[PDB]
């Protein structure tokens, strides 16, 4: 154990579990050479890169699943969701971090995964007759995140016993509660809007069920701190 | 002029031929290639990942889908009984077809390699125990019990002391061909097994739940390899 | 010992179908002798759930023109395959000034003459056609549109001012060559509904592969 | 003779095809290429010429047809008041279509760069005041007045001190593919802004013009790119 | 980072159909089965614009021929292209003694032979061909006359003694190589009203672009 | 293009010319060549084994 402290945000975490680092790279930053070398992007250090710790999701036996789009977890949240709407240009990494905090009692497994351009598929009517296109409140589901319905095909036709694929860890409660990814700005282009565009999205769903005698706290607090990294912005408004 | 002779093949137009063709825009410079991050080269990268196994694939009741992906072991289970048990076969139906590996499996006709399966105990920490895991090699029948399964290569599993354990399935060749309804398949007939039992029962104290789950994963080692495409899906693009 | 075969360019090469024009005298189908096709390479069933394996990707393709009368019969009949790269105008009529623009490459070849081929490039604005966006363009109905996919039109038309005296049919085949490709992404288990999204059907959820008895029964 | 094989494309005349063709006169000795004053070689040579941008493009009455060339400013308007406005679009309609690179941009379908405007004061010499020139980026919208335009990208000019004054478009990109009508075209999105306010008033003393005419020329930096000929025209040659 | 589509030989190459020629079996058009096209490179509408952005220029050109019937059909017919180099005699009929002069190129293809194809080069006298000349040739109908930018005169014929069989229709596509230019000038944004002058339609004198209501609303 | 003359012989299919061919798959890396024993290369080496002379051919 040992507490770590970006700003005015304090976490306390344990010592160094096994992190994640995204496909191998470290959210670096953009060079000079870029395709706007006029209006030189600012790289917001002080505050803009600290901790952010989300209202807590808690853990049930039928949970389905989690997942929170990005940037779209942040451009509400604080002075990050200050640049990332007053400012037309954004390139981002985030070092997410997970947390479990549930006794030697309880049992279950959490997939931890990162997907680039989470494209939600909705149902389509039941039938398949009706091109109905998911709500706002499911393409972009703020820092609340969204439940998934269909985990089994990720609420997008694929199957999710393939999810691992991706960025991921794991979350066995008889081993780890901590989990924690890096991930570096991925995306066709060097910059891109950070409100019309998700470049990916954060899933955690439940993959061997959380169970446990009568008696014990029935839910799980999930705490996921994450924090930008080498982000930067263009252009403001 | 300079003397030809055209030989046969000429005007022919090969699907398969790859020579180089006319550019229909010559001045035109496409937006250069930028660095993205994961870049796939070889299909085989992604064959040596893991993905679940759907061991327990029995069940088929729409919202119960998600459990395909973990079978249990139990209290209930007495030393010696049979848990569950798989081939070894990447490509043909079942269990395998979830992995991301199977799936690979159905562009290609030839294929070889070793195999690898790791389970993992999602119980409480409270529990322990101890599973024989044994591999009966291709042409080997099921042992008929704990007993005879601890005689060929096995593990036993002290999901006490270790949360993980993997096994290394050695070999598996699916290229003994068979000429059957009328439609001639590459199919194995190395269908290795993979058996698992309770060595032990399922010990837990008081206030543990009395059930627990476990997932296995697979991926295949480094020495596989895959041999002519063969494009073939039940799901193609609708209208 | 060898892994060649299964390498990304190896693995998409191979001229597949994705797409046929039919130009009948007599119909309701394509009724003025010329048709346009705006470039899908989800025209080869297999290939959507294929390149739907990455997120980005990047490629040429050369294409290969297979014209003939539907009995598969070759005709003394000239054409006139036009290629509107994206951003130009497809044209409207049998007799628009589009055909005749210059920035519209333009090949021609007698039906006889063995079929026609090309390369069209990376076409894209992107540094990749990207297969999914979770975002909308600048509830909605533009959601996972990824615009700057855009390949461009094929134009085809039978030669001359009259109309063709003969019923044709066009077949354009394609190979794609130089293919690059990142962030791989799990294989589509569940059936295609529309050919922009995801959308599956919520009712006919089906297990990924073939299912049985027991944990204990082979 | 020496072994052919005739490959499909055999016989196309494609009208982009650059091969070499046969000389009709082998003989003929054209006449020799002799020095002439400014030869142009890369059309991206002209796009970096000022041209009079016709911001006042109002007035169509065939004989003021001279007017949108120069806008004016004058004594009568109040500290603040929004004197003109429009936006960073070379392509598309208006203001732009009136400049020489505005005119290029229409043979091309993509392109990017920085642009840059000058403005020119031509009214008395005994004039005097100050205006406020301010760029709102793509996607921010036209500020409400004076004051929050003066919080954004801005430059107080005092036509008092220098006669000429010029503003950099830093960036403007139309890249951003739109299937609207049923005819795709290649827009911007980037609609940069350029308002002008009256930072104070048009001071003159008696004997000088209360209203001067401000010309407003344009041209594109060295960064400037075109991509992909697309010949179009309203202007073609007649029967 | 590239700039090379920008480049007049860029902008000018393609081949453009610049001449369509008409030689119906009965008709009130060329009734004699020959017909003669002096060069004209403004044949492609968008050209005449586009060229003159300059005031002199420079090239070569090869031209390409494609013919067939009305139904754009193929058929057994041989053919003589003649190019008459300006300062040569046009034929005046089916049998003039031009067709046989030696000195007139000519090139001879069946319509079945893939499209005849050749190069021709600068032929101008003057350093460089110029599209306007502010003078008269030593109130005149000959201002703006400038004479030395002749690039000859294209004869075309069926081949034999007797009227083809066939009703035929040659198309004369257009490549511009090598290109050079000098001197540029002010984007024609009036109307063009005739070949030879830059007269505009004084009534009709239109803004050159779009307009607004307000120089304060967009 | 580059000139030439088609000479006789052109189009003609020879079931003894030997030129080559297009690969048919031009992916496909065929299952390696291991060594087997007695391999025969001109078949003058089968001409020098003995096998029985029927002299006695009168039998039938």
């Amino acid at each position: 154990v040992a507490q770590l402290t970006i700003g005015n945000s304090t976490i306390t975490t344990q010592e160094a579990a096994n992190i994640i680092v995204g496909y191998g790279e470290w959210p670096s930053y953009c060079s000079d050479s870029d395709a706007t070398a006029v209006d030189k992007p600012t790289r917001p250090d002080v505050s803009v890169n600290r901790f952010y710790t989300l209202d807590t999701k808690l853990w049930e036996k039928s949970s389905k699943g989690w997942y929170w789009k990005f940037p779209d977890v942040l451009t509400e949240t604080g002075v990050f969701g200050q640049n990332a709407q007053f400012h037309y240009l954004y390139r981002s990494g985030f070092c997410i971090h997970v947390q479990c905090n549930a006794s030697k009692f309880h049992q279950g497994a959490l997939l931890v995964a990162v997907l680039p351009e989470y494209v939600i598929g909705t149902v389509a009517g039941g039938t398949g007759t009706e091109d109905t296109h998911p709500p706002y409140k499911q393409t972009q589901p703020g820092a609340d995140g969204f439940e998934l319905q269909h985990p089994y095909v990720l609420d997008a036709g694929i199957p999710i016993s393939q999810l691992t694929v991706c960025p991921h860890q794991w979350i066995n409660l008889r081993t780890n509660n901590c989990a924690t990814i890096i991930v570096p700005y991925i995306n066709a282009l060097p910059f891109d809007s950070a409100l019309n565009h998700c470049n990916f999205g954060l899933l955690v769903v439940p993959i061997s069920p959380l169970d446990y005698d009568q008696g014990a706290t029935p839910v799980i607090p999930i705490t996921i701190t994450l924090a930008p990294m080498c982000s930067e912005f263009a252009g403001l408004r | 002029g300079f003397p030809t002779e055209l030989k046969p093949g000429t005007n022919q137009f090969l699907t398969t031929d790859d020579g180089v063709s006319a550019p229909i825009l010559p001045n035109f410079h496409p937006t250069p290639c930028i660095h993205i991050p994961g870049e796939v080269r070889n299909l085989l990268e992604l064959c040596q990942v893991e993905t679940i196994l759907e061991v327990n694939n029995v069940p088929t009741n729409a919202t119960s889908l998600m459990e395909r992906l973990r079978f249990p072991v139990s209290a209930q289970a007495g030393k010696g009984e049979l848990c569950a048990v798989f081939r070894a076969d990447p490509g043909r139906n079942g269990p395998w077809q979830s992995t991301l590996l199977g799936q690979l499996c159905g562009y290609y006709t030839q294929w070889s390699g070793s195999l690898e399966v790791t389970f993992m105990f999602t119980g409480s920490f409270m529990a322990t125990g101890k599973m024989l895991i044994a591999y009966t090699p291709p042409g080997g029948p099921l042992p008929k019990d704990r007993a005879t399964a601890m005689l060929g290569t096995h593990v036993i599993w002290d999901f006490g002391l270790q949360s993980s354990v993997t096994l290394v399935i050695p070999w598996i060749s699916n290229t003994h061909y068979r000429a059957h309804a009328r439609d001639g398949v590459f199919d194995y007939y190395t269908t290795g097994l993979v058996s698992i039992w309770y060595q032990t029962n399922y010990v837990v104290p008081i206030g543990a739940p009395n059930t627990a789950y476990i997932i296995a994963l697979a991926a295949a080692q480094k020495n596989f390899t895959m041999k002519l495409c063969k494009d073939a899906s039940d799901i193609l693009q609708t209208g | 010992h060898s892994t060649a075969e299964t390498t990304l360019d190896s693995f998409f090469s191979r001229a597949g179908l994705v797409g046929e024009i039919d130009l009948p005298l007599k119909g309701t189908t394509n009724p003025n002798g010329y048709a346009n096709w705006d470039i899908d390479i989800t025209g080869y069933a297999q290939m959507r759930r294929k390149v739907e394996l990455f997120t980005y990707m990047r490629f040429d393709a050369e294409f290969t023109f297979v014209a003939c009368t539907p009995t598969g019969e070759v005709v003394p009949q000239l054409l006139q395959y036009m290629f509107v790269p994206p951003g130009a105008p497809k044209p409207d009529s049998r007799e628009s000034l589009a055909w005749q623009t210059a920035t519209n490459p333009s090949v021609f070849v007698k039906l006889s003459d063995p079929p026609a081929q090309v390369s069209v490039p990376f076409m894209s604005p992107a540094s990749a056609y990207q297969w999914f966006y979770d975002g909308y363009p600048t509830k909605d109905l533009e959601y996972g549109a990824m615009p700057n996919n855009m390949m461009g039109t094929f134009s085809v038309r039978t030669v001359g001012t009259s109309k063709s005296k003969y019923p044709l049919v066009v077949r354009i085949y394609m190979r794609m060559k130089h293919v690059r490709a990142w962030i791989p992404r799990p294989m589509r288990n569940q059936n295609y509904l529309f050919k922009a999204n995801p959308n599956y059907a919520g009712n006919s959820i089906k297990p990924t592969g073939a299912s049985r008895t027991a944990i204990t029964t082979l």
